[PDB]
């Protein structure tokens, strides 16, 4: 909050985002109510009907090999899609209520973490009822590049955990367009200016970063570089 | 105890409660240095993440934390150097433990960084019906 009051830099950059959310929030229209999915009742139906899943969780198909179904791996993709669009668009809230909703609680619990922590008995400044957010925001974030990266995922579920973290995607990256990929370098600068701020204002552990991060962040004169060679 | 530079509140005893604390537990680590210090050569050998709550009973905080950064983990080491006693990861440590003992499945995790966990909250034979260190 006091980085957003002080820095025009990072403010602008954020009403840049709201921006091309907006316009993407437009697209997207009233058709949110008419996604008619295979399943109608419980995740990955058909692969159920077709018992061969020992684990409920979602960590047991990149533990095991292959253990889905077709309609339940369609069903996944369909869910990240929709996950990554209601993230382009600006509606967080709307997603989480979505994954409530579906029965998604490990994606609603790895969406809600994206809020840093933020006590109300301790910052003076923003007085709330509870307190919010987790406190290891550097992990949080390693644990969601490195998801992205791992493999045997969907397309589009790795592509919002990596736009999530601060990074780029290469499958979803193929059909964006100039507005959500200039959001997109946005965002991701945004995120590395934050997490210079916070490592120079020792702010976060000094072994909480698990990966390495791209510490370099890129200005504007790169972005509109990138977007040239994006679209020209 | 004796205090050396007087402070401005002489009502209650703030310093010398610290200080006798504070000579007690580097009393308590220098007597259990003879029987740590053959437990931590045979645990070596074994399993890793042993060393760190092995070395944390002796009043290490750093010598822990380096082992845990040096051993290929980094959440570990971040969450053993806020071992203050105070509120905050107390109740943390309580919710983490129990989203672990549900929700998704049983979470079978290792038997040295639930005692590490168990330890941060402010009681760990106690308000830990799970992982009681009993």
């Amino acid at each position: 909050e006091a980085l957003f009051q002080r820095d025009s830099l990072v403010r602008q950059s954020q009403l840049v985002v709201d921006w091309l959310e907006s316009i993407a929030k437009d697209e997207i229209g009233e058709f949110s109510d008419n996604i008619e999915f295979y399943a109608k009742s419980v995740y990955w139906e058909n692969t159920l009907h077709t018992p061969l899943v020992t684990e409920l969780d979602p960590d047991a198909p990149i533990r095991q090999k292959m253990p889905l179904d077709d309609l339940d791996r369609e069903d996944e993709v369909r869910l990240l899609k929709y996950l990554f669009t209601l993230i382009r668009a600006g509606m967080t809230e709307e997603a989480q209520r979505l994954c409530k909703r579906c029965g998604q609680a490990w994606r609603a619990a790895t969406l809600e973490g994206w809020k840093l922590y933020h006590d109300p008995n301790v910052n003076g400044g923003t007085e709330l009822e509870p307190v919010e957010g987790n406190p290891y925001r550097r992990i949080w974030k390693i644990s969601c590049w490195r998801m992205a990266e791992d493999e045997l995922f969907n397309r589009y579920e790795r592509a919002i955990y990596a736009a999530l973290s601060g990074n780029l995607k290469q499958l979803l990256p193929v059909c964006d367009t100039w507005e959500d990929t200039v959001w997109a370098y946005f965002r991701v600068m945004v995120d590395s200016l934050v997490e210079q701020e916070i490592q120079t204002s020792v702010a976060t552990l000094d072994e909480t970063e698990e990966l390495p991060r791209l510490g370099a962040n890129w200005t504007l004169e790169k972005v509109f570089e990138e977007l040239q060679a994006t679209d020209l | 105890l004796k205090e050396l530079d007087s402070q401005l509140n002489e009502p209650r005893e703030y310093i010398q409660i610290l200080e006798r604390r504070r000579a007690f537990s580097r009393w308590l680590s220098c007597t259990a240095t003879p029987q740590i210090e053959e437990e931590v050569s045979l645990t070596q050998k074994n399993s890793p993440v042993e060393a760190v709550f092995s070395y944390l009973t002796g009043k290490r905080i750093s010598e822990a934390c380096s082992l845990a950064q040096q051993s290929g983990d980094h959440r570990l080491a971040l969450l053993l150097s806020q071992f203050v006693g105070s509120q905050s990861v107390r109740e943390l440590l309580t919710m983490q433990l129990v989203d672990w003992h549900q929700l998704q499945a049983d979470s079978f995790i290792q038997d040295e960084r639930l005692r590490i966990f168990a330890l941060l909250a402010g009681k760990p034979v106690w308000q830990l019906s799970e992982k009681k260190q009993i």
